[PDB]
RNA sequence: UGGAGAGUUUGAUCCUGGCUCAGGGUGAACGCUGGCGGCGUGCCUAAGACAUGCAAGUCGUGCGGGCCGCGGGGUUUUACUCCGUGGUCAGCGGCGGACGGGUGAGUAACGCGUGGGUGACCUACCCGGAAGAGGGGGACAACCCGGGGAAACUCGGGCUAAUCCCCCAUGUGGACCCGCCCCUUGGGGUGUGUCCAAAGGGCUUUGCCCGCUUCCGGAUGGGCCCGCGUCCCAUCAGCUAGUUGGUGGGGUAAUGGCCCACCAAGGCGACGACGGGUAGCCGGUCUGAGAGGAUGGCCGGCCACAGGGGCACUGAGACACGGGCCCCACUCCUACGGGAGGCAGCAGUUAGGAAUCUUCCGCAAUGGGCGCAAGCCUGACGGAGCGACGCCGCUUGGAGGAAGAAGCCCUUCGGGGUGUAAACUCCUGAACCCGGGACGAAACCCCCGACGAGGGGACUGACGGUACCGGGGUAAUAGCGCCGGCCAACUCCGUGCCAGCAGCC
């Protein structure tokens, strides 16, 4: 399934993700669909997230489907109110 | 570790007073006093030729020496002096000053390179918040530090922080023996630093 | 669980009925068939059927029920090397004397129960082949009563036990005169009789690993007796003699045949943990257990048998040759890699780079590792670490220690024969009223080699006596041989001749064949005298026609002689390397070429 | 020593049966079609094109025929129920070929 | 043909070791040499000096 | 924003050139040392062979069943069915097994990088649109019976469920022939004919939700094609029968000599052809002032094999690692007739060698496969251990203490030396002790409100009780190479073409 999901950058005990789209095929950090967003839970940085509204819209379009961690991730980010 | 051993037998070494030790291999003792000369089995044996290298070598060598730290990390600064443009030569004789511990000492908080480097891993440093004990952690564009906490209370930090409240430091070193604290300003820039040497002979005695 | 624990062991000997013993009595333990034998045990035992014991477990009842264990040697020998059923007093808590009914005992099993002796350990006789004919079962009865009537027990006396055992698995048993069938009642002849050792109901483990093993995956095997503690690491451990250790990894008791982890051990088992530490290294030494507190434990506790055979490398010239380890590197490997296991053997360093003095028990022992030396591919010569005539101005001032060896007035002039007639200087002959009487003579270590041999032969294994030195002599001013009958050396290498080896023939006996082609100093037969030389032909020659014909004549000749190594061995004296191969054994002097051997002799003065 | 997967296998039993067991068919019925039009019995031939066309098809249903599986069978068949029925006699049913 | 470093030796035909290889000017075909303690070869004892090369651990100065 | 040269061929000189050397770099080994940590890091030879333990299943909202427990009788009991149900075990029926994990043998090739190509294609688990969902039949397992075999497995008989298979309706369509008009190599509307649609399940239930069929479509992933670019030897010259092409023809998701029959015979080459040798290509990486050298694992991407050789069906997708048939070698078992095995997946064994770890805890985080969700699967991963194997940080100590020890080193014996070096005082204060203790995690779920928007609630981390912080608290490892010139570093003694050291001279 096409899906954005995230993926590990940082090292030994340093994870922050990446917030991107793939197929669910290439390895949780294979190549991607594409770059979308990024986000770190030990927090740090005052901005420890950036979940592109946008791409997270028009990605999600056709059959976009995210981890589920992801769709909420994305819905805080401000994706997902109905408004 | 960062050497050790019989250094005002470097004193003798290289000569331009490695008193270094501190305090009386500084005054009437060192082959900055006694016995100036190079120290050894045929230290007054009357010299030979200085290979162009002997030169390079020599200057390059009794300066990383007195400043307590790796000849491969120096060299290290170095090249980035050298790969972050500007003459090298300065940048990095800055580089060399800014590291923590060279601070250590270089405010009177210290009175050796070594005693600097100590204290550093051992505690009572401030660096801008609660502190650092890394005898390297560089001076971020000038910043705050002195007799952290817990600190300002060793005898001899009594010797130094007392007997200290007088002279002043340099052009980019701010010394407020008030509530024991120093602060860093800018890039020491040549003028500022006694400490006789040059560069060139060192950096180019590098190239390769 | 330790309060039901019963191992022990089947001593035995030349004969009769090894394991045996330990075997057959599965009914009990296995399935169906077939084999029952081996047995058990082990690999390559067809010739024989000594050493590497080990061990005697199997769940199996009788039933009775339980004891327990039922996990104790179990050890013949014809021992080879002289003593190893050591490692059995150190856990075993009886033993199983396996006498024979035709003959009675055999001087072979003299050892297994006095070694013990003072013991601590009421044997259990068991006389089997009864089943036969031609074998009195009452009569050997009394014989073994004096066993320890001499010796003392003392609480044997009984010595009850007291069993004949049967072909047909009586086994008697008890004893006479069917048993059953005979699966039913030795199992109560143990346990009923059998205590359960003092073990130690709590505190840590205390598993003295005895012996030890490996395996092409099971790691290394622990092998011995728990005194405290048992039995899950890891959960780490200690050793003996030095820190011992890190931790460990899982334990294969002995359930039979295996190699199965204990589930859980505790003590009076004769347990074997592994895994930890990697089995790094091992030596029935140390003590084993919990995490110190405290060392230490015992014993060590006796190996030092006797003998020694010289090592070295075939540094002669027949290339390149057995296998591919000929060298002393390759040879040095296997030397230590011996200083594990086996503990009658005696590794010690000469002088001569090739040379070892392999101190092993009995004068068979020494062959068990030869002969496996070379099934595995290293060709070796025998013995032969000789000494050093010193010190120095000077005629040979090495030692001097004798040792009777009861007797039994049947050999009081058949060992005093050979030491008289070889200095062997009886220092005295303390006697006594019993029937025996020791025979002390100050014979060096030029007069005692190979006496080990014929001394058994003379006294028939009834007869011990080993030595020392009480000074440095210089040797004296006669040869402690030196043989009888020279030996036959060859002139060079080529193949046997039938036209050669024809012509002297009846010059005494021969070794090789043909066209066996050997090489000089190589021996092949012995002289008809006490004199040596060096004949040679392969040629044989000559041929050949025409003309003409048709008659005649047409030698033959006669094989070995061959044989055996064992039986060639011994037959040195001087310098004779007896070099041996993974399918082969030769036997050339110190000095091959003739003209070679006349430059150390060189006599006087 | 044991995988539960082999159910694969037993189906392939099965289906690959089934499917091949059709595949055959409509070739067959298609073939024998081939045929009538062949000697001439134009109607009948066509009336074979038919329950052809229909096999075919029903291969289509599944994972016999696919794609343009059944696409190319059909384009063959008419065009030869035609060509063979065209010595000079009728596209007389002439359902399954259209005007 | 290798050289045989290191002071003093043994070594026979069974003898193992090894090369680290080294050309060694002054007896051609030694285009490589052995290595003190490699398996067999021991170490240049009663030595000082120098010892990785001609290899033997350090002495306790006792 | 970046390029240093020394040795070396005479009796001394200048030159060409050969060779030597410096420094730099490596998934190195070995010698000798080994104190803490951090992170990258770990078969590059037998791509041989491997005990063993995990490495992919998951759905009763799919279907019948058997065994088990509960409740409930039933029937007086006799009996043993049937219910309801938690379930368990297969059987069957679906969706994953085609990435995820490995390695580079093979491979000189659109295989690869690169840029284009497709009027010759195809993608089920998702979003988009339109139409459909209405009758009839039936199988083989499960089970029981029967039978051969040691086992493997297993052959014959008899009944049954389903979202399985099959027939009949209904077509918004679709497919094909053929027809035309627009195009433009098999793209688009439509006309006459023919052929094809399609299962239920569960619940607050008469509808709410998983799902089902037909087709146009999107995002997506891939397939065939094409430019240029992609290593040495020519003492490898001459190479070519499906081989050059053409007719049609079969196969495939569709091209194509990819396979065929006929037919014409051209087709290829120094702008190196046929052959031989070497070889996973690259993004990228060390290197060098530099164009240029080399290299291209651990990431990542494209590519190939899976003991070696061959094949094909299942199918949306393979000729398919842990799937299946056939031969070679291998290896194991047996009642000898006959059967079972492939770790170049994780850890792990033996052999090889200079050589390369752990048979760890954990699914708490990410991630992936079945699940309506609950959750189930998951040696991908998240760590964890061990290795100076590398890279970064850190330490065994600071400070004062003599014209100056002891001692050993040199000594023209006058003195010189190692040395403030150590001894001493204060000191600081590694290791080690007590108390507390983390993000890391917030989602799937509760409740609200159209189960949706949004909102408030609930739950869960093997790294760790370590990390970290606090208070405690003794001063605590050093060595290895060199020392004639190049090169920086000097003396005594032994030594005396034996012993030896050398990159060169
Ligand atoms: N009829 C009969 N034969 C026996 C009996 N015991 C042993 N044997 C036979 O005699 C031989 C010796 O017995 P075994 O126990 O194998 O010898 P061992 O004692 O194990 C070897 P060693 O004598 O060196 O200790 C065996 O081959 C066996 O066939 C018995 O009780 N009855």
């Amino acid at each position: 399934m096409v899906k954005i999901r995230l993926a590990r950058f940082g090292s030994k005990h340093n994870p922050h993700y990446r917030i991107v789209v793939t197929d669910a095929r290439r390895k949780r950090d294979g190549k991607y669909i594409e770059k979308i967003g990024y986000y770190d839970p030990r927090k740090t940085t005052p901005d420890w997230l950036k979940v592109d509204v946008e791409r997270a819209r028009y990605w999600l379009s056709v059959g976009a489907q995210p981890t589920d961690t992801a769709r909420r991730l994305l819905r805080q980010a401000g994706v997902f109110r109905q408004e | 570790g960062r050497y050790i051993g019989p250094v005002c037998r470097l004193c003798r070494r290289e000569g331009v007073k490695l008193y270094l030790k501190g305090e009386r291999c500084y005054s009437p003792k060192c082959a900055m006093e006694r016995r100036p000369y190079p120290p050894g089995q045929h230290g007054q044996k009357r010299a030979r030729r200085p290979s162009d290298y002997a030169v390079r070598l020599r200057e390059k060598q009794k300066l990383r020496r007195i400043y307590g730290i790796s000849e491969r990390q120096f060299r290290n600064l170095f090249e980035e002096a050298s790969k972050k443009k500007g003459v090298t030569g300065s940048v990095f004789l800055g580089l060399l000053e800014s590291r923590l511990d060279n601070v250590v000492y270089r405010l009177g908080f210290a009175v050796s390179r070594r005693q600097a480097r100590q204290l550093v891993r051992h505690g009572h440093i401030t660096v801008n918040g609660r502190r650092v004990d890394l005898p390297s952690y560089r001076v971020r564009p000038g910043d705050e530090i002195a007799v952290a906490e817990k600190s300002r209370n060793l005898e001899l930090i009594r010797q130094n922080l007392e007997a200290m409240k007088g002279r002043k430091v340099g052009p980019w070193l701010s010394l407020d023996v008030e509530g024991m604290k120093g602060k860093f300003l800018r890039l020491p820039d040549r003028e500022d630093l006694a400490l006789p040497v040059n560069e060139q002979l060192v950096i180019e005695f590098y190239s390769r | 669980m330790i309060e039901k624990l019963r191992n022990i062991a089947i001593i035995a000997h030349v004969d009769h009925g090894k394991t045996t013993l330990v075997d057959k009595l599965l009914q009990q333990s296995g399935t169906f068939d077939s084999r029952a034998e081996t047995q058990e045990r082990v690999m390559d035992s067809n010739d024989l059927e000594k050493e590497r014991g080990i061990t005697i477990l199997a769940k199996n009842t009788a039933a009775i029920k339980w004891d327990y264990r039922i996990n104790i040697v179990d050890t013949p020998g014809h021992a080879d090397f002289g003593g190893e059923v050591e490692r059995v007093m150190s856990m075993v808590d009886s033993v199983l004397l396996v006498v024979d009914a035709f003959d009675g005992p055999m001087p072979q099993t003299r050892f297994v129960t006095k070694k013990a002796f003072a013991y601590g350990l009421k044997p259990i006789v068991v006389i089997n082949k009864v089943d036969r004919p031609g074998a009195r079962p009452d009569w050997v009865v009394d014989q073994v009563f004096d066993l320890f009537v001499n010796l003392d027990a003392t609480d044997e006396q009984l010595d009850f036990a007291i069993v004949y055992a049967s072909a047909l698995n009586g086994i008697a048993g008890l004893d006479h005169e069917d048993m059953a069938e005979d699966m039913t009642p030795l199992y109560q002849a143990i346990v009923d009789h059998v205590p359960a050792p003092d073990v130690d109901l709590d505190g840590p483990f205390q598993m003295q690993i005895s012996q030890l093993d490996y395996n092409s995956y099971v790691g290394v095997i622990g092998i011995g007796r728990i005194k405290r503690g048992k039995v899950k690491p890891n959960q780490q451990v200690t050793i003996i003699d030095s820190e011992g250790k890190t931790r460990n990894a899982k334990v294969g008791k002995v359930l039979g045949h295996l190699g199965l982890e204990r589930i859980e051990t505790d003590l009076a088992e004769a347990g074997d943990i592994v895994a930890i530490t990697g089995l790094g290294e091992l030596n029935i030494s140390d003590t084993v257990c919990d995490t110190q507190n405290v060392e230490a434990l015992p014993a060590l506790s006796v190996d030092e048998p006797t003998v020694s055979m010289f090592f070295c490398v075939n540094t002669s010239p027949f290339c390149g040759k057995e296998g591919k380890f000929v060298t002393s590197r390759q040879i040095l490997d296997r030397l230590n890699k011996e200083l594990v296991h086996n503990v009658a053997l005696r590794v010690e360093e000469t002088e001569d780079a090739d040379a070892f003095r392999v101190s092993g028990r009995g004068e068979l022992h020494l062959s068990v590792l030869i002969e496996n030396m070379r099934r595995e591919g290293f060709e070796l010569a025998v013995s032969r670490p000789k000494v050093i005539f010193r010190e120095i101005d000077g005629r040979k001032q090495e030692p001097y220690e004798n040792v009777t060896l009861d007797v039994e007035e049947q050999h009081q002039g058949s060992v005093m024969q050979a030491l008289g007639e070889r200095k062997g200087d009886l220092k005295n002959m303390n006697p006594d009223g019993k029937g025996r009487v020791r025979l002390d003579y100050v014979i060096p270590s030029r007069g005692l080699i190979g006496f080990r041999s014929e001394f058994m032969t003379m006294t028939s294994g009834t007869g011990l006596l080993y030595s020392t030195f009480s000074h440095y002599d210089d040797v004296r001013p006669g040869e402690v041989g030196q043989r009888q009958n020279g030996v036959l050396i060859s002139n060079g290498q080529g193949k046997a001749v039938a036209f050669a080896l024809f012509g002297l023939q009846d010059r005494g006996k021969l070794f090789l064949g043909h066209g066996a082609e050997v090489y000089e100093g190589q021996i092949i037969g012995i002289h008809s005298r006490s004199n040596d030389l060096t004949v040679n032909c392969l040629t044989g020659k000559k041929l050949t026609n025409m003309r003409a014909s048709g008659a005649d004549e047409a030698v033959v000749l006669v094989p070995p002689i061959r044989m055996t190594l064992e039986q060639a061995l011994e037959f040195i004296d001087d310098d004779e390397l007896v070099e041996v191969t993974p399918t082969s054994i030769r036997i050339r002097k110190r000095h091959l070429t003739e003209n070679d051997r006349r430059r150390a002799n060189r006599a006087p003065k | 020593r044991n995988l539960s997967a082999l159910k694969r296998h037993r189906q392939s039993l099965k289906r690959r049966l089934r499917n091949k067991a059709k595949k055959s068919a409509i070739k067959t019925l298609s073939k024998k079609a081939i045929q009538l039009a062949q000697e001439g019995k134009a109607e009948e031939a066509l009336k074979i094109m038919r329950k052809a066309e229909s096999l075919i098809d029903k291969a289509a249903k599944g994972s016999t025929l696919h794609k343009n599986a059944a696409a190319r069978r059909k384009s063959r068949l008419m065009r030869k129920v035609r060509q063979l029925l065209e010595a000079a006699g009728a596209p007389l049913i002439g359902g399954g070929l259209s005007a | 043909t290798a050289y045989i470093p290191g002071e003093g030796h043994n070594l026979q035909e069974h003898s193992v070791v090894l090369i680290r290889g080294g050309r060694v000017k002054d007896l051609p075909g030694v285009r490589y040499h052995i290595v003190r303690g490699v398996y067999d070869a021991a170490g240049v004892k009663d030595r000082k000096k120098s010892r990785s090369k001609y290899g033997t651990k350090k002495p306790k100065e006792a």
